[PDB]
């Protein structure tokens, strides 16, 4: 038979790091 | 015979992507109408002599968002006379989804609920200390419950939600929750 | 025959942006 | 049949919180 449909979307990325301190 | 309305690639998108609204009727029709709420005039209309009509919105803007309805018409019909309206299609165009709240449900084992205001979203739990997310779940409801095991429960947690597939729209992260 | 199984899930998403600074 | 090709990439993680003040 034909090849299957594509898989589901990958897992979500890592959370963003907090920024530097302020001026 | 009520038509039905579909949105591709998604119902929630960022400004700048292309959205194709697709209305379909059981039997071929001559004119399809795209309506905003209460207005007798269709914003868009396509003459097609088909059972299907595609409405292409190139580079959507937050103005192109809103409640849409599909109606069709035949040449031999009266003036301003349209078919049954399709079920609504709410198209949301935004750079970012509204911030979710993260709370603990009272009942040992601990259950958290990341809650937003948008249906059909993927919810993601992050553990402060771990990079990759702890748990993630796709829900039709604008919230999702995560279960934390007994003595792995204490810590600092936050959540965000996003559209199930690309083009992704992301929410901000919730205020951290202290267990 | 019928088509094959769905593919594996995709790669994980990238890390979110680092946060802004201070104030 | 043979399995499908892998799925699309996942979404990016949430944006970082702003940093501490000065």
């Amino acid at each position: 038979g034909p090849p299957g449909p594509p898989g589901p979307p990958g897992p979500p990325g890592p959370a963003g790091f907090p920024g530097p301190p302020g001026p | 015979p009520k038509p039905w309305l579909g949105a591709q690639p998604a119902t929630v998108v960022t400004p700048g992507v292309n959205v194709t609204l697709r209305c379909r009727a059981p039997q071929p029709a001559w004119r399809f109408g795209l309506f905003k709420p209460g207005e007798i005039a269709p914003l868009l209309f396509r003459d097609v002599s088909s059972e299907l009509a595609e409405f292409f919105l190139e580079e959507v803007t937050p103005a192109q968002g809103g409640i849409y309805r599909c109606c069709y018409r035949r040449p031999d019909w009266g003036p301003g006379v349209w078919s049954q309206p399709s079920d609504v299609l709410e198209l949301l165009v935004t750079e970012e989804l509204p911030r979710p709240s993260l709370v603990a449900l009272p009942g040992a084992n601990v259950s958290l609920r990341c809650a937003g205001r948008l249906r059909n979203m993927s919810f993601v739990l992050y553990r402060e200390g771990v990079a990759a997310p702890l748990q993630y779940r796709h829900s039709a409801q604008p919230w999702a419950d995560f279960t934390l095991l007994g003595a792995r429960a204490p810590g600092t947690y936050s959540c965000y939600y996003h559209t199930p597939s690309a083009p992704y729209v992301l929410s901000q992260r919730s205020e951290v929750l202290v267990i």
